[PDB]
């Protein structure tokens, strides 16, 4: 029950019972990366972040 | 006696202090040697059912 997410419903009429069980889950992501950066033709420019 | 070929890669440019009589046999061969290159898309694609 600890990590149980949704919803059930309790019903009892004597002898009978039912659960019903349902749920909806989405996640959505999102990144970008803009770097930009100088430096003569022949020789190497590095960068870096993080 | 040889013909000795020197490259700058500071400029990229390169020399040649060489015969200075049939030089013409490398104009006409770098000139065979410098020219734009076209480039190619690829992708590839994949799917299954399990």
């Amino acid at each position: 029950l600890g990590s149980f997410n949704g919803i059930a419903a309790g019903f009892y009429q004597g002898n009978w019972a039912m659960l019903l069980t349902a749920l909806s889950s989405s996640t959505k992501n999102d990144i970008l990366a803009t770097p930009s950066i100088v430096t003569l033709d022949n020789m190497q420019a590095t960068f870096n972040v993080g | 006696k040889n013909i000795i070929i020197k490259a700058h890669g500071q400029t990229n440019a390169l020399i040649v202090t060489a015969a200075p009589d049939v030089m013409n046999d490398l104009e006409r061969v770098i000139a065979q040697l410098d020219i734009r290159r076209p480039q190619v898309l690829v992708e590839a694609i994949i799917a299954e059912v399990q």
